[PDB]
């Protein structure tokens, strides 16, 4: 039984070295330490100092050098007794503060234990090297085991989700976070491989190519949906939910992908040093001479949509080699060579559209002097250039019953062209997903286990509308986690008959969510929509209105002291300041019907599907004319949340250890920022308000019997013995609660009992 | 433990 | 080294309030005997004063860690009576009775909580012994019915430990093969390597019989041997215990018995004290080296 055999790879790579005699009697004294910040500006960089003095409301310790400081006991981050080093769940720590959480992750990472639970979360730190814990032999160990029967592992989360799906006949979701480099793509692959292995029905037919197809969808979706931003070279700018589907007997039957919230604005504008979506650079770098000739291609410097940010390449990334991978993936998921060329023609056409330069003609009317870009776009799109030219500068509308051409000026023509580009790109993205699903989903499912990953909580020096949307999505998903943790905690306290009550943790997020999307009183999105109706509004009247409705009236909002154009929102991950510039423009999403009429007549098979398929195209309207971008956003998010609320969720948090791609180098500043952005610290905050440590009575007595007079180590009535120890030590009863089978302790109290044990043993 | 000379 | 027993005396004091832990194993001597063996008389003759509770049946209802320390002066102290010096041994007996009743609900049951009594006296050698409840069948007392098992279970907690030397006390005027002390010592120490035998009441044996074969270590062999004693109680003018006369009477007994004269120098209370002091000291010397590290791991 490898789970008990200290010589197995299960023990070598998934358990703490302790074994039995090793980590258990390695001395210990009576000295206590504290975690502190050597430089107050870097709040996530710590060192360990020795406590020296001790007073009423403060401690006194010597910095790692010898200098001295003091800290209000109310703010001190004490270090846990050595017995707590390496625990498999952060909830087992007694001092539950940020540096202590990092320390435990580090004790484990330094022994190559990359998986650690933190309450409901499975935290997975990229080791930046291969560890042999994904073999068939490891799969067999996890098969059918409960989370508390085995060490932390992505296979444990996967198995529990699979058994719950079968036992409860309920779909499951696995919400996984992590920026590129965190190991999220690899962990998601392990989930899929694990499910294919335990739910495989491979005898006779083999396992086919479904797994391979699901994995190959990645390079395609990343090429069109990921981009370099100032904080990550490969940032996902969309959300995706990959359903691994099963038949009624529990065997894998197929998969499906659904995308959400793609950032279409990036196609037409990118901030300094960022890039447009990777596919544009891949195509220009890897197309063959003949493909460049037929698509009228040139270098990225030659296109307005790729030459404004100052950055066209990524250090260490070959866009040409990445294009090769993208095409190979397209072959595997079934795109014909002709469909692939049509996809590239549309990407080329978007670039040519971006190069059209509208000029003021004789009067205000826009005109096109040089028809080069127009003609190149028309050729690759398979449309009539005269029709496209008129649809761009003289789109017709109905004035009463009369068809009238609105002759646009330069600004409106440029804007319409951009709107056409964003529509083409978004529809193309939906068509790619639909085409991939043509091969992934060929049987009606009975159930599914879906993996969700979306853009992570984002903070830049200057944050705009796109960032508020991304962060609002993250806020809603964190409330979803909080609510589920609440339901699970309610059941644990009730099962133990613990005398402590609490309300739905999801309510802690309501103030921020209401600030953003409330309707009554109206939140930010509602006031942005209100300000998008009349021409009297400006970005300045918009922020004045936000300050008027929320400054000093909503605790989660801040009118900054020294900026007239930013407003602050306190999210679970901290405060984010948002710049209002251009929000009114960004909320408008109209597309001229004459442009759709133009493209509906394309001679290209894929272009016609983007404009004739009522699903990919159109949507509806609003009994009016068009839904704002904020209303579209809110609706896609609501659709995603409704899907999640039908499932039983599981949460995985993948972490980058450092930003140098170096193994064995866990950095606190880098790790703590991610734990803050991914909700782990929010889970810890909640955990600290209750009773995190829960100890079976007999185990408490076995360890602490010596701290009280005449209490047998193996006392027959473990509850009375536990009470005798607590009463003799004069523990404040508010710091613990007796349960039917375990004693519950508030943060810090068990560490103090452990410290008393260490002291008593050294005395003896 | 300190009661026992090492 | 005159320092080993005192060192373990401190450890016993420190563990006196630490409840049972099967892994904690200090080098010490546990006194085991059937209720009829006269084990109280053996201890009172070491001290030279009557100081143990008197009553029918059980005399020790809580383990008594009795630390004897040779001294020029004579007085006693209980660990639970900080700073008090007892000089009247009748008060010592009364305090053992009071402290015992204080803990035991029923006035006849037992408790594992020890009473830690140290006696300084010119009549004793440096020696420590843990007296335990004597064994008996018929619960004849007043609660509980399973008393025999409760006593045996408490005795086993002590003597199943490897560092516990067993002082097995048996009366000569009985069937020594059926000795409760020697039988329980054989259950836990089959090779008879950590059991010291004491044969009491030698002067009470039937006319024409003697315990020579057991005293010579031939009939029921024990590596650490057997020592015979007799309680020939002498009272002084006031009617109180006269140890010098009692020890002289015991000496006269062994010198004049034709079956024991040749062993007299290895019989009697003074010799028994000498033997226990020597064997306990050597045992501590043996076990001390690995002690500190072991304790850390067992606490």
């Amino acid at each position: 039984n490898p789970i008990h055999d200290r010589t197995s790879d299960y023990h070598k790579y998934l358990k703490v070295k302790q074994g039995d005699s090793d980590l258990f009697k390695l001395t210990v004294s009576d000295k206590r330490y504290i975690w502190y910040n050597p430089d107050p500006k870097e709040r996530d960089s710590y060192e360990c100092g020795e406590i020296v003095s001790e007073t009423s409301d403060s401690f006194t310790f010597k910095t790692v050098d010898g200098q001295d400081r003091q800290v209000k006991k109310d703010d001190a981050n004490q270090r846990n007794p050595i017995k707590f080093d390496g625990v498999e769940d952060m909830s087992e720590l007694s001092y539950l503060n940020e540096p202590a959480v990092f320390h435990n992750l580090r004790v484990r990472y330094n022994q190559d234990l990359i998986y650690t639970y933190s309450g409901l979360f499975l935290v997975a730190v990229n080791p930046f090297k291969r560890i042999p814990i994904y073999t068939q032999e490891m799969v067999d160990i996890f098969k059918g085991r409960r989370r508390n029967e085995v060490a932390p592992h992505i296979f444990a989360i996967s198995d529990v989700a699979y058994r719950s799906m079968l036992d409860d006949r309920q779909n499951q979701s696995l919400l996984i976070t992590g920026e590129s480099g965190a190991g999220k793509t690899e962990n998601t692959k392990k989930v899929i491989q694990y499910l294919a292995s335990v739910a495989g029905r491979n005898q006779a037919n083999g396992s086919g190519v479904l797994e391979q197809q699901i994995l190959q969808a990645n390079p395609i979706l990343e090429a069109f949906g990921n981009a370099k931003t100032t904080r990550n070279n490969n940032s996902s700018r969309f959300g995706k939910f990959i359903e691994i589907q099963f038949n009624s007997a529990g065997f894998i039957s197929g998969a499906s992908i659904q995308s959400y919230l793609l950032e279409k604005s990036r196609v037409v504008f990118q901030s300094e040093t960022e890039r447009n979506y990777h596919i544009f650079y891949q195509l220009l770098a890897g197309a063959t001479a003949e493909e460049k000739k037929a698509l009228h291609l040139a270098g990225p410097e030659s296109f307005n949509y790729l030459n404004q940010s100052g950055c066209v390449d990524i250090k260490g990334v070959s866009d040409s080699e990445e294009f090769k991978i993208t095409r190979q993936a397209m072959d595997i998921v079934g795109f014909s060579q002709e469909e692939q060329m049509s996809i590239f023609k549309i990407i080329a056409g978007i670039l040519h559209l971006g190069n059209i330069k509208f000029e003021k003609g004789a009067g205000e009317g826009a005109v096109l002097k040089d028809k080069t870009a127009l003609n190149a776009a028309s050729t690759v799109f398979g449309v009539n250039p005269s029709v496209l030219e008129k649809a761009l500068m003289e789109p017709r509308i109905l004035a009463g019953r009369d068809l009238v051409a609105q002759h646009l000026n330069v600004e409106k023509s440029s804007s319409s062209r951009d709107a056409l580009v964003k529509a083409l790109y978004g529809r193309l993205f939906l068509w790619l997903v639909k085409k991939i699903n043509n091969v992934l989903c060929q049987e009606r499912k009975a159930y599914f286990i879906g993996v969700l990953d979306i853009s992570g909580f984002e903070i830049f020096k200057v944050n705009s509308f796109e960032q508020l949307c991304i962060n609002y999505t993250n806020e809603k998903l964190q409330q979803f986690f909080n609510h589920h943790m609440f339901k699970l905690e309610q059941e644990e306290y009730l099962k133990e008959k613990i005398n402590w009550t609490f309300i739905d943790f999801g309510l802690d997020s309501q103030a921020t969510i209401d600030l953003i999307d409330g309707r009554q009183p109206p939140g930010i999105l509602a006031l942005l929509d209100e300000q998008s109706v009349f021409p009297n509004a400006t970005d300045n009247t918009l922020i004045t209105k936000l300050h008027s409705h929320f400054s000093k009236k909503n605790a989660k909002y801040e009118e900054p002291r020294f900026s007239k154009t930013e407003f602050g929102v306190t999210h679970y991950a901290g405060q984010v300041m948002y710049e209002i510039q251009d929000w009114l423009e960004k909320n408008k999403d109209p597309l001229q019907q004459d442009l759709e009429l133009c493209f509906k007549d394309s001679s290209d098979n894929v272009v016609t599907k983007l404009f004739n398929d009522p699903n990919i195209a159109s949507r509806a309207k609003k009994g009016a004319n068009f839904i704002t971008v904020a209303a579209q956003y809110k609706e896609q998010l609501a659709s995603l949340m409704a899907t999640l609320e039908t499932t039983n969720p599981h949460f995985v948090r993948c972490i980058i250890p450092n930003n140098k791609q170096l193994p064995a180098k866990l950095e606190d500043k880098v790790v703590l920022d991610q734990l803050r952005c991914n909700g782990v610290l929010e889970g810890i905050r909640i955990t600290r308000k209750g009773f995190p440590n829960r100890i079976i009575y007999a185990d408490f007595v076995k360890r602490y019997y010596l701290l009280a007079p005449n209490v047998p180590r193996d006392a027959e009535d473990s509850q009375k013995a536990t009470d005798a120890v607590l009463k003799h030590l004069n523990i404040d009863p508010e710091q613990y609660r007796f349960g039917i089978t375990k004693i519950f302790f508030r943060a810090g109290q068990l560490a103090r009992i452990e410290e008393a044990r260490e002291q008593r043993i050294s005395e003896i | 433990t300190r009661l026992v000379p090492r | 080294m005159e320092d080993l027993i005192p060192l373990v005396n401190r450890l016993q004091d420190a563990f006196s309030a630490i409840g049972q832990n099967a892994d904690l194993d200090l080098p010490q001597i546990a006194v085991v005997g059937g209720q009829s063996a006269g084990k109280s008389s053996v201890l009172e003759n070491f001290v030279g004063r009557d100081f143990l509770p008197r009553g029918s049946g059980i005399v020790t209802r809580r383990p008594l860690v009795l630390q004897l320390v040779n001294s020029t002066t004579e007085y006693a102290e209980f660990l639970h009576c900080k700073g008090k010096k007892f000089t009247d041994f009748e008060e010592v007996r009364l305090e053992i009775e009071a402290e015992t009743d204080r803990v035991t609900g029923t006035n006849k049951g037992i408790s594992p909580v020890p009473i830690n009594l140290r006696v300084y006296s010119p009549h004793v050698l440096n020696l420590t012994l843990v007296d335990l409840p004597g064994m008996t069948k018929v619960p004849v007392g007043d609660q509980p019915p399973d008393i025999e098992f409760q006593i045996r279970d408490m005795l086993m907690q002590f003597v199943t430990k490897e560092n516990c030397l067993i002082l097995a006390v048996s009366p000569a005027n009985s069937d020594l093969a059926n000795s409760d002390a020697l039988k329980i010592a054989k259950e836990v120490d089959p090779q008879g390597q950590r059991t010291i035998g004491v044969i009491t009441k030698l002067d009470l044996m039937d006319e024409g019989t003697d315990a020579r074969d057991v005293l010579e270590n031939k009939l029921l062999p024990l590596r650490r041997g057997y020592i015979g004693v007799v309680n020939r109680s002498q009272k002084d003018i006031d009617g109180k215990k006269d140890i010098t006369a009692a020890l002289a009477a015991e000496r006269k007994f062994f010198l004049s018995h034709p079956s024991y004269r040749h062993l007299a120098d290895r019989m009697g209370t003074p010799y028994l004290q000498k033997v226990l002091n020597q064997q306990l000291t050597n045992h501590i010397r043996d076990t001390l080296p690995g002690l500190r590290n072991k304790l850390q791991s067992q606490l």
